[PDB]
């Protein structure tokens, strides 16, 4: 009765989405090929066909064929409708204009039509998910653009962005501060709470934590996969304290403009033969709030927390998270703004996580998921303005923008309106 | 043996002209009943 | 002397047979699921997926 | 589909051709009859980009063979791998150019230029969705610098969107084989430097250079250059062909490489390189690849990188790897070299994953680097040529034939500028 | 072009026959020893003339 | 008690075998006048599986010695340790093979070869429960390589059952002083594989690169080189004739070398190797003595063993040891060294312990090694057959005596089939 | 157990290493035949930290002698304890180096080098537990600082985590005896500071100065300067060998005394030295050994460091003594001196002791220290390169040979930023 629709953009957005729904057939004991071999917790993420098979309740978009066609030739071509698979002409070619001024008007009228066509199919939708690399042309600039049509085509219906900013020092392209700035203005205003997920710390914890020094695309999205599975696991299965997607932004959020999250996941077990441990709720909590640990290259240390959601899957028992969570508070490196006494929100879940045979990481009894707002999230917007700084200073790669329907005056309200934001966290989180 | 249009591999191999485009993934058999089926009450 | 062009560099040490040459990782890592008996023991468990990765990398 | 033809020009450009597309059918198992002999299905995904489907099931490419004698063509259709390209494509002239760069530009070129003009438009109006346009020419000749030029020129006039790339081979002074080399290179690059989107710039210096050192080969010959550049060439267009992690066609390197519309010319090199006594140890990995990558011997350009300061850098790796080691190395190489890279434009190298190695190897990288070290040879040439035009010597024959000393004077005077401004941002600081 | 296709694809679908059988003298123990073993109860067998 | 019989022929094989008894002899205390000298009883207790009784308490060895010509049998009665050998065991020739293989296989050889076929048969019968036969000759020679192979046919086809193991030189292209041995020698190795249980393969070139570097003499002669094939040609039978810690015989080795029945070429090594200035200098222990084992360059054979996979390997280790540094090392060895050992038969390295080592010495290991590497030496013969076949040349000697030439071409395909199989081994996963 | 293995290359490291084996087998106990012959119990507990023990009983230095010509090794077999060494650590070219950098780094050093290489490798794995390296060399020669050079840079990539040190003899213009110094003195210097973790540079005028003053000894000899080298260098590594109550091994020492990683030069000294004439007219006594440790012309540098200020000092007592006069003494000395010690680090000095001093004495000490007075050896040298690189003299030898003015930019480039970082902490304030 309960539905959500994924939406996947761009390169980054679909390949994170591939293992996504590769773990999701395994946990509802769908096939490949859609046909169960051999209830009713599928419907949030499938509908069935009227006999036999299911189908995902996603769409793909990208503009370059050589993505999709993988899919549409790969091992999972049986699952997905045919017209879902949106496929483009031309690239953006890492150019925000393209995406959102020159090819990216020909396309959003397609998905639209697509979008409106699985919304009526459902009854009891709770929000949107939308996956997508914010360092690129026409993952951040179809981004953009998807998120504003739908804030009037729907308007008060929740919506999800899990967007990967780039890294503090490492990244691919030369010219991704300017797209992440743009595109920052407009989901500034457009979702309803969105996640960091830069590429540096999910590669620190592969090297720690699975000590793998052969660390991939592929590691990374099943990493981004459990925490996606664990956050909705409260709507498809019992569990001793249900938590819903609309139970998430009215405690996350202090105040409309502040809805930046970031993530964190606990154990992470590598595929040993030892004897491992028992790894009792008390510990695995306290590896959850190591500032190491956390999925985004933010030290909590460096600033105030403001709210913080955990979810427990497994065996736990209300009791150990009371306990646990009483000892956190008492430690003197995590502390909480004044004007919030009561910063916790608890979700148990008895199913326990599931693993992907072939992967990395192993069996375990308990396992903990962590999304947090801190004021230290002020920190990665401040780096990427001195980024932007030396960039714009001496107009470079601007004229590319420009000649394509872009004007010089973006790229100075761009600059207010994360100026305004940081300006916010500063004053948000000092004393009273 | 797939050379050019001949045997299934994917679309792009295919390139069908002519009347329609070929099967692709299995289909039912003959005459299956496509879609949600109704008019029952007990 | 020989006719044409006549190249000889030979930048490609050949007569190296790679059957996975065409393997993408998009395509292999994703869709193996390969034996794994649902057994209970982990010693079983850590040693197929040893021998998995290994043939995975190779 | 984004698919991008091919028009190769004089002497130069047809031998480079000639192995570019040998090198391709190799690449995709097809044989000098245009008969497929792939063995894997990704060879005939995205085939369509170079080739065409005949009856029958022959492939042919979309080149267009072009220039003024008709003695390169008749050798070209005689030798290996003649057969696939139309004869109706094949169009040449009677009279030559002489290495005249007036005569190849005015003279002839206006009446024969006509059905080039037919051929390349009726190609570009039957492929679908058109990407871009490659061509294969040398400034040191006339026909070519001269006619491929003008071709350039008004091509880009009608189709002013699509992006446009050449590869030029520049006449070097240690080796010279013409005595107007300055002249005709000068006047190519003026033609060049408001008509090309991006520019590949090959020395035969180096090239000698190279097969010599790493190659230790004691007999080069214009096979093995050819088979060099032809290389290095089809590397860059690997993952257009082919699926990757990071996919990045020729629209993308263009929008992360040149920071200003002026500057884009650019230095190529390819990596690995191994003798061929070379004995059966070890494998390559990613240290070894980008320590040869920026090795500065390693560049197919007379101009020393390390004379100046990169203003970016792209790399092109083949073969399947992860994502991680590739961008610690850059960081690395970033971090060990910063007096190397001009400091306003943060992590100024741009990375990408191919997943299809080329055939016989396990790993391969192309390098294509934007370095302000290419004023000295835009240098060497403008001090050749202000010396060749005080003489006021062999100027009678260009200006006997509708030109005269203003076009000389406006063209010296812009690749000053050119240089001066290329300067101008080597020594701009943050 | 349709002929050479033919006779590509029609030679090209046999190859996964190893069967490792070599047997130059080893086919010639092999034999030596269903002989002795046989024969031993052959021998026990005769009837007397 | 599962004796084994020694025959040895040609020039190659008559010196082979000539220091080879020496060696035997003072191992187990022998005499020149073949009377016991020992001081342990363990010397005489299995003295019956090289030497045979006869009257007065002395030791005859059951070895036989043939030739195409008895030029080489006077130099071997008057060498050291010529009055051990009976006389009745030389059968000769009074005419020569002359460096042609169809002389010694079909007019010379058949003729002769009665004779010599009645002395081995009535050796066998002597003995209670016989074990195998071992052979020593070149396959570069006339008579050594042309009636040495068909004795092997004519032995093989009477004596199913047993095994047979030969140790063939055959010449290298670098030390080459015949210009008809790639005739002589690919017709043997065609020969060789029918029939032949085990074949270990010796290069004069690689005994030769031994002494120049190993034991640095300046001037080595062929008395040093026949005493490095004696002393590894003794050690993979020493556990027969000595207790040990574990037990393994000739056919224990043959069962855990041979995967598939034509894969039968081995390459030996013996390892300590010291010169004479620096035993004082390196301490012995199993470290040290494995690590050698290993090095490329101790093997007997033109063949590069890092080019390859190894198949199988073995090791016999001759002195008193725990099973702690023998059983860790090859442990050790094998995970070192992954890259170099085939993946799809595990654990594929064989250890054994005989307490018995030689005199002078504490510790000695012999080494069995099938590769795939090899195949290279093979490769290289057939390289100058098939250069010399085209021309005919030197053939009508070969035409001469009723052999005609589809067993020449019959030789090349069987040779190539050969070298294929190996090649195919080699690239193959699970 | 934590031992060390040493490499000595050129004429100064085989006559250093000669001289240094000598003081430490009287130490040991062991006489130029090997045969330990010692006193006490405590000189075997950790004598495997410098020797092997070969079968027979006999210890045989662990080291690796380096040279392009035979003219030193000989001497050194045939002087005293030529017979230690192991002939097979013996290599040595046939042309020598002629006092050239590229000669011994790219011609004749690359294809030395690959011998040499698996000597150090197997002298490396053969022991159980590594602790570092200690080289011997000069940069002012050709084959030691070319050659040498290179090897520091080959290990490095191979052993990342081991430490390092080098004993260098820089160059100074005083004794001017060879013509090309500045060349080869730069480019060596460059190439030591990304892979050396310790470095401590000698000069001859300053143990020239120290044996005519200290000594009093009216005619010294190379023998003697090699000894006050050898001195300080076993006094070094005096706690890794001996009990003590303070232990402090190389890592300890570079922990402590490296504040930077680009600054790791330093300048050593030795304490007590005594003319032979006066030794009984003066007492042995902390106060007066610390007294002349400190003395601005005791060390074995010709820079005054009364002309900088300390960074890091590191003082090894030998010897039985009290903790409370070695801690007094260093806070007196820190504090009566303030201004030679920078003052934004406290306690800039490290103390440890030994139980064992030298045989024959009582107490000694070895100071080591890190200040910024080495930058006038960098700038003396620079001073003379730009005097001569301006002219371009002496040059076409090394541009002859696959050399280029490049990297002799490179090199003196980062040797200017290296005097300028180093001595700008002396105006540094907190
Ligand atoms: N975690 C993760 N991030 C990826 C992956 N692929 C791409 N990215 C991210 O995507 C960013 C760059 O965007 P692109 O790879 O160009 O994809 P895009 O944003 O859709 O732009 P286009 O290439 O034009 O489609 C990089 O900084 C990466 O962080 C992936 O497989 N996993
Ligand atoms: N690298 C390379 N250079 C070539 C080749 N053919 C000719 N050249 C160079 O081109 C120069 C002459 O160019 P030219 O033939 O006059 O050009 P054209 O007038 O357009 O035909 C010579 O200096 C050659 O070194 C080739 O196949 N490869
Ligand atoms: N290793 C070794 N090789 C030998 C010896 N005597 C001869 N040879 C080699 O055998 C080759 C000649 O073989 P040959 O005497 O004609 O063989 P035959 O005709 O069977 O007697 C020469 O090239 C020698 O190198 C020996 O005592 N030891
Ligand atoms: N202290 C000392 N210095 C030496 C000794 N031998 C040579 N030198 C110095 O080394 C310098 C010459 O270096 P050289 O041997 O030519 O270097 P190489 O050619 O690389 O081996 C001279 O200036 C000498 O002062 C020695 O035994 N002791
Ligand atoms: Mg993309």
């Amino acid at each position: 009765m309960r539905e959500v629709i994924s939406i996947h953009v761009g390169q980054g957005g679909i390949q994170v989405g591939n293992a996504c729904w590769e773990l999701f057939c395994l946990e509802h004991g769908i096939q490949p090929d859609g046909q169960m071999p051999s209830d009713d917790a599928f419907n949030t993420f499938f509908s069935e066909t009227g006999a036999g098979k299911h189908v995902p309740r996603a769409v793909f978009l990208d503009l370059e064929p050589t993505v999709i066609d993988e899919v549409r030739t790969g091992t999972y071509r049986q699952l997905f409708h045919p017209e879902q698979l949106i496929s483009g002409k031309e690239d953006a070619a890492n150019n925000f204009a393209r995406g959102h001024y020159t090819i990216g008007k020909e396309i959003v009228d397609l998905c639209l039509d697509r979008i409106r066509k699985l919304a009526d199919n459902c009854t009891g939708l709770q929000g949107f998910l939308v996956f997508n690399s914010v360092g690129g042309g026409t993952g951040s600039g179809l981004g953009s653009l998807l998120l504003e049509r739908l804030s009037v085509d729907y308007g008060k219906k929740s919506k999800l962005g899990f967007t990967i900013y780039p890294s503090p020092q490492v990244s691919t392209a030369v010219v991704e501060p300017y797209n992440s700035i743009l595109s920052t203005h407009s989901l500034l205003e457009h979702t309803d709470v969105a996640v960091m997920l830069d590429n540096e710390a999910i590669y620190d914890i592969c090297r720690r934590n699975l000590d793998i020094e052969r660390p991939t695309y592929t590691n990374l999205n099943r990493l981004i996969a459990q925490v996606i599975s664990s956050l909705t696991a409260s709507l498809r299965f019992d569990g001793a304290l249900n938590v819903d997607i609309t139970e998430f932004q009215t405690n996350l959020v202090p105040y409309p403009r502040i809805h930046f999250m970031l993530s964190s996941y606990a154990p992470i077990i590598s595929a040993e033969k030892a004897y491992h441990e028992q790894l009792s709720v008390a510990e695995i909590t306290n590896s959850a709030f190591e500032p190491a640990n956390m999925m985004a290259k933010c030290d909590p240390r460096h600033g105030k927390y403001m709210a913080c959601s955990m979810m427990y899957r497994g065996d736990v028992v209300p009791k150990d998270v009371n306990a646990s969570i009483a000892t956190i508070k008492t430690k003197r490196t995590i502390q909480f703004v004044d004007w919030c006494p009561t910063g916790f929100k608890v979700g148990i879940n008895y199913q326990p996580p599931t693993v992907v045979p072939g992967g990395d990481l192993a069996k375990v009894m308990r396992a903990v998921c962590m999304i947090s707002n801190s004021t230290a999230i002020a920190e990665v917007f401040s780096r990427l303005d001195h980024k932007f700084d030396l960039m714009y200073a001496k107009r470079a790669f601007v004229h590319w923008y420009v000649g394509e329907g872009m004007e010089e005056g973006e790229f100075s309200e761009a600059r207010e309106d994360l100026a305004a934001l940081e300006k916010d966290y500063e004053e948000v989180g000092i004393e009273t | 043996y797939p050379w050019n249009n001949r045997t299934q591999n994917t679309l792009l191999l295919k390139d069908d002209v002519g009347r329609s485009k070929p099967s692709a993934y299995s289909l039912p058999p003959v005459d299956y009943t496509y879609g949600r089926p109704l008019e029952r009450d007990e | 002397p020989q006719f044409s062009n006549a190249s000889q560099i030979e930048v490609g040490d050949r007569s190296e047979v790679n059957h996975r040459r065409f393997v993408s990782q998009s395509k292999n890592v994703y869709g193996n699921f390969g034996k794994f008996d649902p057994v209970s023991n982990p010693g079983i468990l850590a040693s197929k997926t040893k021998w998995h990765h290994h043939l995975q990398s190779k | 589909m984004r698919e991008i033809v091919h028009i190769q020009g004089g002497q130069c450009g047809n031998q480079i051709g000639a192995k570019f597309w040998e090198v391709i059918s190799d690449e995709h198992g097809i044989d000098p009859t245009g008969t497929y002999h792939g063995d894997s299905d990704l060879q005939l995904e995205r085939i369509n980009v170079y080739y065409n489907e005949a009856t029958g099931g022959r492939y042919v490419p979309r080149a267009i063979l072009m220039d003024l004698e008709p003695g390169t063509m008749d050798s070209v259709r005689a030798g290996p791998f003649g057969q696939l390209f139309r004869p109706d494509n094949f169009v040449f002239g009677q009279t030559g150019a002489g290495n005249n760069w007036a005569k190849g530009h005015y003279t002839e070129g206006a009446e024969l230029i006509d059905s080039v003009l037919d051929v390349v438009r009726k190609e570009a109006e039957g492929c679908d969705c058109l990407q871009g346009f490659q061509i294969t020419h040398s400034l040191g000749g006339g026909t070519g610098s001269g006619m491929g030029t003008l071709l350039i020129s008004k091509v880009r006039e009608e189709y002013p969107d699509r992006i446009m790339e050449t590869f030029s081979v520049v006449p070097s002074p240690k080796v010279s084989d013409t005595v107007v080399e300055p002249y005709n290179a000068t006047l190519s690059v003026h033609q060049l430097v408001e008509n090309a989107d991006e520019c590949m710039v090959i020395d035969n210096e180096a090239l000698y250079d190279i097969c010599f050192r790493t190659l230790k080969l004691t007999t080069p010959t214009y096979g093995d250059l050819n088979h060099l550049v032809s290389a290095a060439m089809s590397g860059v267009t690997c993952c257009l062909r082919f699926p990757g992690q990071l996919n990045s066609d020729l629209r993308k390197l263009a929008v992360n490489l040149i920071p200003f519309p002026r500057l884009h010319f650019f230095m190529i090199g390819f990596a690995p390189l191994t003798s061929r006594g070379s004995q059966q140890y070890r494998a390559l990995t990613v240290p070894e690849l980008t320590q040869q990558m920026f090795d500065a011997k390693n560049m197919m350009c007379a101009a020393d990188p390390r004379h100046g300061r990169y203003l970016t850098a792209s790399a092109l790796f083949r073969g399947r790897m992860s994502t991680k080691e590739v961008d610690e190395q850059m960081l690395n190489v970033q971090n060990k070299n910063s007096s190397y890279f001009v400091e306003w434009i943060p992590n100024n190298i741009k990375s990408s994953i191919c997943d299809i190695p080329p055939k016989g190897l396990k790993m391969a990288v192309t390098f294509v680097g934007n370095s302000t070290a290419i004023q000295e040879m835009f240098k060497r040439v403008a001090e050749q040529f202000t010396a060749m035009f005080r003489r006021k010597a062999f100027l009678h024959w260009y200006t006997g034939e509708g030109m005269d000393e203003m076009e000389f004077t406006e063209a010296e005077s812009n690749m000053n500028d050119l240089v001066s401004e290329y300067q101008q941002y080597q020594d701009a600081t943050a | 072009i349709e002929q050479d296709y033919m006779y590509r694809s029609q030679q090209d679908s046999f190859k996964p026959r190893l069967l490792p059988k070599g047997n130059k003298a080893s086919d010639l123990s092999y034999t030596y020893t269903k002989q002795k073993l046989s024969q031993i109860q052959q021998n026990n067998n005769k009837e007397l003339f």
